[PDB]
């Protein structure tokens, strides 16, 4: 690694007072400024090392008045470490300065053009992190092409999907629905779950403004969701978290489903309901692991599924089961779960069909009101009472 | 300590008062457990070793709910979990070199009542089944 | 979405900060201070979530460090709670027995890690295997 950087950090730690820290820092700033406006052209390592030191100083809370140019020079470097530090730097310290912006944008352009996936991910992330309007203007057109193209690497695909999301959030106008939309939906079918995870976020946000374009996703997601929950540990070894299969992708697909009403094709609607029934069953099954990570992963999916059930207000039997599980959670020893159950049930109360089922637990709630130490939970319980 | 020693092969055996009492002492003699910070992973490691070597199915080691001292359900198990005082937890977590995932650093995430707990040995537990007295419901 | 990720020690020094939304420095500083106030005072007794008018905080404490993810109110509380651990565990594997000091000396590397796991105010990669593999690959590179 870079020894000189390590030493400068140790020196800062070793400082006994705020003042000593300032003195050491100003010394470094001057030493560095000396090198940059220095006769010697700097080797790749030192330029990378010094720019790193400047960043540390910035993070320390001291403003930095220079070093932006050097960072751009590092962007050109073909060495990854040099390129990563530079891109980090312009990401943290963003300039309104136009001269810099044109230089940066050219640097990014070169990287996206380069077939190396690592450079592409640096460039892609940079756009996402900065997410500037100026930056959007430059690449809003280009990014979907990268995302949608086959032959694009998975990792590039992941960042590509999320990067476009940033562009769409920042500058919705520059991102119009087009033909990339169809291909993006089928990205939900990708073998690599990391891609699917990223794609689903893009889709969920897009579907909110323009639902009609992406209803095809509904059918696709329901199929993957069902497959994932029934999935065995050996089949998804990489994405199984404490014996829970893809908890986060499952959550995300359920939230996507919440954008739409129940699926138009009954076959799909059946597959979905059986899936939700399964999820609810798994809750009551004896736990594979005693560890809390298992429960949190498992329950996070459940609470999202319950959220979908409540949203649709579609299936009575499910609404009934949902009410039941939440009621069981009111008694749970973990403060976290009781809080969440009280919240969800509170929403559930609004459903006309389920209203009477919720009123069953009024005593349980009141009992909590007498014994509950947590102030936040007490509010979510008082809130439930008014709901009934 | 024995946690280092631990860190199917044998036939199944029932958990009995004699089994639990002998087991308690067997662990004490091998050094360890007393004073040790509780984490679910640790107990899982412990439960398994007892299970593989000595054939006791890992269901026996359960404790009363918190907060406060957690008492063993199995009679003749002489180890109770007691909460560490807050000031003691903080002093232990002082410093920038303490591991993020060390049991003291977890701050009782494994515990529903979120209390940091340590094993302590009690002679009395062999003679008095404190768990039954406190929570007959469980019995 | 995730409005911002915060890694803060008990003292109040900021080990990491990722902003997925626009904030001016006056706002950020108010936020950093505001977040520190809530978590240090808040105990075990309390839930892992803290509720803001506009935002929600999911936070967990490891050693001297508070890991805080700030999200919109509709976002999944439990999911992000465990996302934090998934993140810590990746960090653990990466630095080999990770500690706060590691986060200071290798600060430029922690950004790399966060970006693999979170991007654009969203969850990116949730597989420890793949994040770690990628992280290893990059080490080899010059």
């Amino acid at each position: 690694g870079m020894r000189g950087l390590a030493v400068f950090i140790s020196d800062i730690r070793n400082c006994k007072s705020k003042e000593a820290e300032i003195k050491r820092i100003n010394k470094e700033l001057a030493n560095i400024r000396s090198k940059f406006k220095g006769d010697k052209a700097l080797d790749g390592y030192s330029k990378k090392k010094y720019v790193c030191k400047l960043l540390f100083i910035f993070l320390l809370g001291h403003d930095i008045d220079f070093g932006h140019m050097e960072a751009v020079n590092l962007l050109s470097s073909n060495r990854y470490t040099e390129k990563q530090i530079g891109y980090l730097f312009i990401s943290v310290l963003v300039n309104s300065n136009s001269e810099l912006i044109r230089l940066i944008n050219n640097a990014i352009k070169n990287d996206l053009a380069s077939r190396n996936p690592t450079f592409m991910g640096l460039a892609l992330h940079c756009i996402a992190n900065v997410g500037s309007r100026e930056m959007a203007e430059a690449f809003a057109g280009e990014i979907p092409k990268i995302l949608v193209a086959g032959d694009t690497m998975d990792s590039v695909k992941q960042s590509a999907a999320l990067c476009l999301l940033r562009l769409y959030r920042t500058s919705p106008d520059l991102v119009p629905m087009g033909d990339w939309t169809s291909r993006v939906v089928h990205l939900l079918n990708d073998q690599h779950l990391g891609v699917v995870t990223a794609a689903t976020s893009l889709i969920t946000t897009l579907a909110q403004k323009n639902p009609e374009e992406f209803k095809t996703s509904v059918s696709l997601a329901v199929s993957r969701l069902s497959r994932i929950v029934t999935s065995a540990s050996t089949d998804l070894q990489d994405y199984t978290y404490y014996f829970v299969p893809a908890p986060w992708l499952s959550v995300k697909l359920l939230r996507l489903l919440q954008c739409y009403p129940p699926p138009e094709d009954p076959a799909v609607r059946g597959r979905l309901t059986e899936c939700l029934e399964t999820i609810l069953n798994k809750a009551q099954e004896p736990p594979k692991s005693k560890k809390v990570q298992h429960s949190n992963a498992k329950n996070a999916v459940l609470f999202e599924a319950i959220s979908l059930i409540i949203h649709h207000d579609s299936e009575p039997n499910l609404l009934v089961r949902a009410c039941n599980q939440l009621g069981q959670f009111l008694q749970h020893r973990e403060t976290n779960l009781r809080y969440l159950a009280l919240e969800s049930m509170c929403t559930l109360a609004s459903s006309e069909f389920s209203h009477e089922a919720v009123k069953t637990h009024i005593e349980t709630v009141i009992n909590a009101l007498k014994t509950e130490r947590d102030v936040s939970v007490r509010q979510r319980a008082v809130d439930l009472l008014y709901a009934m | 300590x024995x946690x280092x020693x631990x860190x199917p092969q044998v036939p199944l055996r029932p958990m009995t008062y004699k089994a639990a009492v002998d087991l308690s002492h067997f662990l004490k003699e091998k050094g360890g457990l007393e004073g040790l910070i509780h984490s679910q992973r640790r107990q899982d490691i412990l439960d398994l070793w007892i299970y593989h070597t000595q054939g006791y199915f890992p269901d026996w080691q359960n404790y009363t709910p918190g907060p406060g001292v957690r008492y063993p359900l199995t009679f003749g198990w002489c180890y109770k979990l007691v909460p560490v005082e807050p000031d003691k937890v903080e002093e232990a977590n002082k410093g920038e070199n303490t591991s993020l995932l060390h049991p003291v650093s977890l701050h009782g995430m494994d515990d529903p009542e979120r209390e940091v707990l340590e094993w302590r040995f009690d002679s009395r537990l062999a003679f008095h089944h404190v768990a039954r007295e406190l929570h007959p419901e469980y019995f | 979405m995730i409005r911002f990720i915060l890694i803060q020690n008990r003292a109040g020094k900021t080990r990491l900060a990722k902003w997925y939304m626009q904030f001016d420095d006056d706002e950020k500083q108010k936020l950093i201070e505001e977040v520190h106030a809530v978590v240090t005072v808040r105990d075990a007794k309390h839930t892992n979530f803290v509720e803001f008018r506009n935002f929600k905080i999911i936070y967990r404490r490891y050693a001297g460090l508070y890991f805080c993810i700030c999200v919109d109110v509709n976002d999944n509380n439990l999911a992000y709670l465990e996302a934090i651990h998934n993140f810590v565990e990746v960090l653990n594997e990466y630095f080999h027995n990770v500690c706060e000091l590691d986060l200071v000396f290798n600060f430029y590397k922690v950004y790399t890690v966060v970006d693999e796991m979170f991007l654009a105010g969203e969850i990116r990669e949730t597989s420890q295997t793949k994040v770690l593999k990628q992280l290893l690959m990059l080490q080899s590179l010059e």
